[PDB]
């Protein structure tokens, strides 16, 4: 009966997670190679990108880790006996 | 199925590799192999590893445990029995459990063999775990304890440790001459000074030091023993566990490009490893674990035993 | 390749013929 | 108490060191040069000269290999945790938990003294000695056990161990060790054979 | 589920240095049988113990379970089973707060020996709504969603 | 004969339970700019090292028995602690002891192979070379629960011998053979992918800034599948492309490197622009739909989720990236969609 | 009035907890080679009674609250134990109560 | 289905510590007499 | 602990100690083990017809 | 609106590739970040100014 004036704080923590943001056009995965990464092919034109990101401050050096997601694959052929053989590609950060 | 499944002729299940050749820097080293597959059989590398042998230190900053291993029941201001020197006059702050049966200037009488007076072994008798059983205040005339000297440095009794010096589990600082010093102090009522004393306090030097605690509060910045350090207070160390990795994150060199490794036929010599820095080969697989199979279970062999927190610490 | 395949019966105990390939990504 | 014969509450597991099997007195099951120790099926090694344990534990490679084929048919694609419905309650990797230590090294630490349950006296004039009873002595420095950690750390030396309960030494008569049907190819093999092998 | 308490051990309690109860004794050493006072190195004022020291006993265990059948289960009775305290008002209304928490319950009834080895729900306790209860770990959660 | 009751002195046994649990766990860890030096002391001068972080004397006050009540809430000065550097690290408890107790280790370890291309690969007949680099960095091959620097205390590791093992199935030869030959087509190739399947980018924070602008130069941005962002700490990730970081004095856990990210609370909203005018996902998507709102200080329009300050855009998102849940209603994914490393796994709204 | 600060007597609940748990679950259960006769009380000879398993007194510095500290590792001791033949046996801690008590 | 009545025995004790007076100390004597010369 | 032998009523007992008796959970077997003679070939039990 | 710290006399920016056809030309003007309020959003608290 005795209780001071209070105000509410709210918060979230979400360990041990990736913030995902899909290159999709409904943000759904309704495949690995999505619309909008098709679309791109078909468009034939480079863009920039341009990321901005708030971020609350903390009293330390920080990093930023961002995941550009491509298709990272290898396909491996060994043709004869002891003969290794492989390509590699990733898009759309090529290397 | 019988036939055209699993052979009938002498082939091996598990290879041993020795290296070729093994470099060192100071910081890594390099383990090249003759990944040998015979003919007519297929290896899933998967089924591939490197077993490592070696010594690790993990350093005196390993503490695998909360709290201390010795006196953990003391209290944590409470004193051992010790002297200290004040203005030059030293004082004895002690405790005589064990109770025996007549006091000479040879120690304490702890029995008899036939009618000659057995007396107690100076190097670990009266034992500081033995005293009296019963709980009422009987009365004691002839008691005994064990106390430390003003030479040996003032501790709590939570977490001090001294090593035995001899079979019989007593410790003490020995001297070459290979003798133990321990000196017999005799005390009686100060009103009652014929003389007999009633307390016979077992002096000796030990090397006593605190393995897993600290000092909470230090009294007195100067050396030496003192009155101002019985009040001083141990606290245990903090609990370090140090080990290897989730999956042994660290043992292998993923995306540097000055250490890549190679898996390449022996006349080609063409690198089917193209790995790039901007990978993170590690994320890759700790991830994969998770889709695959359940990640709160712990398997040895990889060090899969997955990082977590407890619920009820992060979120109070 | 029936004669690879354990026996449950008479007939061989063969996989689905689709589930071949992986496909599985980081989301996707 | 509990039956392990009837109860399937199997606990002595640990206490076996190797395994070997001839059929027909002579001929060394498996044979074919299939095992790294091919004649006999080792468990465990105390003494492990030539690098040939798993899991940080003294079990070998030969019969990790075997107890996870006998059960989960993992092995050879790379060992890896069964999923949950291949492993109950009174299989291997269920139950399988190794252990290590360390103790005391008598014959490297120049100041071990043996110092046997009647003189150590740590919790010293707080617990009662040799007995739950009442508490006696005096608070006193302790002298067991030896530091195995701190700048003072005693010299250590590694027992290593494994606890499995609950489960069976599963040993198939299978020639890859895996179960790929209730009648094996080497049962299938003595079948309509009419020979009698003796089992040693 | 009634298991009994662990305490085949007894847990005692110690005062600040170890010790309170020590004695004034002086130093003595004998004559070159015989005695003599020696007040010229050590003092003669030395506070030593004689015997074991003193200690008080407690049953951790069973004050560990006899606070958790208190709290949740003889807290809970019906009200048939409670009284009311002496020399404290108490509202008239059985269905307020002040009702249900000053109605004083004996912990004899819901004691840390009850039904002991059975694993038995109390027959006092069947007809009372088990949800009505603070470790309803969904209403622990949703009151602590809002806030404290 | 005792005149009256005995004697007897009062505990509070579940308060001083409570309150050993507090102080250990948490108090404990709490930032070093709550904590002071002892007096009488001598306390080293690297704040890296076990001999600072032991000794820095915490007040029990700070985290007491009293704070918080009925509150399910962490602390806002814990929130930007490491829960994983913690003693009660399950993981690392259980993988201190698979070694043993004492600081002297002789180790015995079998090292998995984790590059996605000879992770899963199946080697047909052939001598292959096979060669290997590995790493002797004891804060990069060991884990503190404290992240103090094990180079200055003393941890050393010494790795004696290496042996490549290889179990082989035991297949029929003229059916091994016949797979031998299937798989030297062209057409039979083995193809892998990485299944993190990401170019990895990291873009360094000052300290005490709010704004982070990040810039692709210009690429082709074909068969591109999202994004992944998760803040991380200068000092607890190391420069990696390099062999030997001689600046990294931390042998916690590296978020970097398990997984075990926690700094995803402090993310206020995101600005994706392609080509510096076409705002994404543009095309009045969102509630605020030129930025990525993750969570609001101060609301007034009412636009958050799950009695927290995430808003309904990015929870919106946050479902659909992960459990393609959000259109036809929100409700609690299964436990096999549900892995660890998700989303709903992990979100835990406090007030 | 008191002068100073009250008094006071210091008990670490913490390790008592654990000192409790470590002999009724482990010390209580070693095998009888470690055990000896109480002093002056009465027992059976035959190793197969409760009367005889209840008084066999064991030390509690055996299984106190430092063995192997900072050691996931069942006692060798206790190896060749049934861990079953114990009154944590959960499904016979449940059987029992079954019938009654 | 079986009816019947089982004897536990003497030697039956379904929970760790005691049923009387169990917070009382194990030294604790009860208020009794004794002959002493 | 018994102080005294003596069983009469001493100064001395008032210092032995009680100690409670170790917890024995005395049951049924887990699925019945036991109540069946199965295996027995002397009481082996009978399917039959009439 | 590209962001000038204060007592900063060279202020480099970056178009950073883009089809610059139908071009019209540049107009600039330095402002306050004080008197500037970052629109888009529905609300500033940190905005005083009026």
């Amino acid at each position: 009966k005795t209780a001071v004036d209070s105000i509410t704080q709210k918060k979230f923590l979400c360990d041990r997670t990736l913030w995902r943001i899909p290159f999709s056009s409904n943000f759904m995965s309704m495949g690995a190679l999505t619309d909008l990464g098709q679309n791109l092919l078909y468009a034939n034109s480079a863009h920039a990108l341009d990321m901005t990101f708030e971020v609350d401050p903390m009293d330390e050096p920080t990093l930023l880790y961002v995941l550009f997601e491509v298709f990272d694959v290898v396909r491996v052929h060994r043709p004869h006996r002891g003969v290794i053989e492989t390509v590699y590609l990733r898009t759309p950060f090529s290397a | 199925p019988t036939h055209d499944v699993t052979t009938d002729r002498s082939q091996r299940l598990t290879l041993r590799f020795i290296p070729v050749d093994r470099e060192d820097t100071a910081y890594s080293y390099k383990a090249r192999f003759t990944l040998a597959v015979g003919d007519n059989r297929v290896l899933d590398m998967a089924s591939t590893y490197f077993d490592i042998r070696g010594v690790l230190d993990r350093g005196p900053t390993f503490k695998p445990y909360s709290g201390t291993a010795y006196n953990a029941l003391a209290p944590k201001g409470a004193p051992n029995p010790c002297e200290w020197d004040e203005a030059q006059k030293t004082h004895v702050f002690g405790q005589a459990p064990y109770s025996g049966i007549n006091i000479t200037k040879e120690g304490i009488q702890i029995g008899v063999e036939g009618q000659t007076p057995k007396y107690a072994d100076k190097t670990f008798q009266p034992e500081p775990q033995i005293g009296e059983s019963q709980w009422y205040e009987t009365e004691i005339n002839h008691a005994a304890g064990r106390v430390l000297k003003k030479t040996t440095p003032m501790k709590p009794c939570y977490g001090s440790y001294a090593k035995p010096t001899n079979e019989n589990g007593g410790q003490g600082i020995l001297v070459k001459q290979l003798e133990s010093q321990v000196e017999m102090q005799f005390f009686s009522t100060t009103e009652a000074t014929n003389l007999t004393p009633k307390v016979v306090l077992y002096s000796e030097d030990v090397d006593i030091e605190t393995p897993d605690t600290h000092i909470s509060y230090m009294p007195t910045i100067k050396e030496g023993n003192s009155r101002e350090l019985m009040g001083q207070q141990s606290m245990p160390n903090r609990p370090n566990y140090i080990a290897f990795r989730d999956n042994f994150i660290g043992l292998m060199y993923y995306n540097s490009t000055g250490n890549m490794g190679v898996l390449a036929g022996q006349a080609s010599q063409l690198n089917a490893v193209v790995d790039l820095q901007d990978r993170n080969t590690e994320l890759s697989y700790q991830l994969l674990l998770d889709s695959i199979g359940d990640r709160t279970r712990y398997f040895s062999m990889w060090n899969q035993a997955v990082d977590s927190y407890d619920p009820d610490v992060r979120i109070i | 390749f029936a004669s690879l395949a354990p026996r449950h019966g008479s007939r061989p105990f063969m996989g689905n013929w689709q589930d071949i390939g992986t496909s599985n990504m980081s989301g996707g | 108490g509990s039956i392990p014969y009837l109860d399937g509450t199997f606990y002595l597991n640990h206490t076996f060191k190797k395994v070997a099997i001839t059929f027909d007195s002579s001929v060394s099951w498996p044979g074919n040069d299939r095992l790294l120790t091919p004649n006999e099926f080792e468990i465990k090694r105390s003494v492990d000269g030539e690098g040939y344990n798993v899991a940080q534990c003294n079990m070998t490679k030969d019969w990790f290999l075997v107890q996870m084929l006998a059960n989960y048919n993992i092995g050879y694609q790379g060992f890896y945790i069964p999923e949950s419905y291949k492993d109950r309650m009174y299989s291997f990797f269920r139950n399988f938990q190794p252990m290590s230590r360390q103790v005391v090294d008598d014959t490297k630490y120049k100041d071990y003294q043996q110092v046997g349950i009647l003189h150590q006296h740590n919790n010293s004039g707080f617990v009662g000695y040799l007995a739950p009873t009442m508490r006696e002595g005096q608070a006193y420095p302790a002298n067991f056990p030896y530091p195995l950690i701190g700048k003072t750390a005693v010299d250590s030396i590694t027992q290593k161990k494994f606890l499995c309960d609950r489960t069976l030494w599963r040993i198939p008569f299978s020639s890859n060790f895996m179960s790929m049907g209730a009648l094996t190819d080497l049962g299938q093999n003595l079948l309509y054979a009419n020979s009698a092998h003796a089992l040693d | 589920e009634n298991h009994g308490t662990e305490d085949e051990l007894p847990n005692y309690c110690f005062p600040l240095g170890g010790v309170i109860n020590t004695e004034t004794l002086t130093k003595v050493k004998p004559k070159t049988n015989g005695w003599e006072k020696d007040a010229t190195e050590f003092s003669d004022k030395n506070e030593i113990r004689v015997g074991n020291n003193f200690a008080m006993e407690i049953n951790l265990n069973a004050n560990l379970w006899r606070n958790f059948l208190y709290s949740n289960i003889a807290l809970y009775l019906p009200d048939k089973l409670k009284y009311s305290p002496s020399n404290v008002k108490i509202s008239d209304n059985p269905n307020t707060y002040d009702y249900m928490n000053k109605r004083v319950v004996a912990p004899g009834l819901v004691d840390c020996y009850i039904n002991l080895g059975a694993r038995w729900s109390l027959d006092y306790m069947d007809n009372v709504n088990p949800f009505n209860h603070h470790r309803n770990a969904g209403l622990r959660y949703r009151s602590m969603l809002l806030g404290n | 004969i005792r005149v009256g009751n005995n004697f007897a002195m009062e505990i509070n046994l579940n308060a001083n339970l409570w309150r050993n649990f507090l102080y250990s766990n948490i108090a404990l860890y709490l930032p070093d700019k709550l904590k002071y030096s002892p007096s009488n002391v001598k306390i080293s001068d690297n704040p890296n090292t076990y001999d600072y972080m032991n000794k820095r004397v915490v007040a029990p006050g700070l985290v007491d028995c009293y704070i918080n009540l009925g509150a399910r809430w962490s602390l806002d000065y814990m929130d930007n602690v490491n829960p994983f550097n913690h003693h009660r690290n399950a993981g690392l408890r259980y993988r201190s002891m698979l070694l043993g107790n004492g600081r002297y280790v002789p180790f015995h370890i079998q090292v998995p192979q984790k590059f996605f291309a000879i992770k899963n690969l199946l080697l047909l007949p052939g001598s292959y070379t096979y060669e290997w680099n590995f790493r002797k960095d004891v804060n990069m091959v060991l884990q503190s629960s404290l992240g103090n620097d094990l180079r200055v205390d003393g941890a050393s590791i010494k790795f004696d011998s290496i042996c490549l093992y290889a179990t082989f199935f035991p297949m029929a030869h003229n059916t091994a053979s016949t797979l031998e030959a299937m798989l030297r087509n062209d057409t039979n190739d083995q193809s892998f992918n990485d299944y993190l399947s990401a170019a990895n980018m990291l873009y360094p924070i000052p300290a005490n800034a709010t704004n982070v602008p990040i810039s692709i130069p210009s690429r082709n941005w074909a068969a591109f599948r999202g994004w992944a962002f998760t803040r991380l700490k200068t000092k607890e990730t190391p420069s990696l492309g390099s062999g030997y970081d001689p600046y990294y004095t931390y042998s916690g856990s590296i978020p970097y490197l398990d997984g075990t990210f926690y700094l995803n609370h402090t993310f206020k909203k995101v600005a994706i622009t392609f080509d510096s005018s076409v705002s994404w996902p543009g095309n009045d998507r969102l509630l605020t739909p030129n930025e990525f709102e993750i969570k609001r200080s101060v609301d007034g329009e009412g636009y958050n989720v799950a009695q927290c300050n995430m808003t309904k855009d990015w929870f919106l998102v946050q479902m659909l990236a992960n459990y393609n849940i959000g259109y036809q209603g929100f409700y609690i994914p299964e436990s096999y969609k549900d892995r660890m490393y998700s989303f709903f796994r992990n979100f835990q709204p406090m007030s």
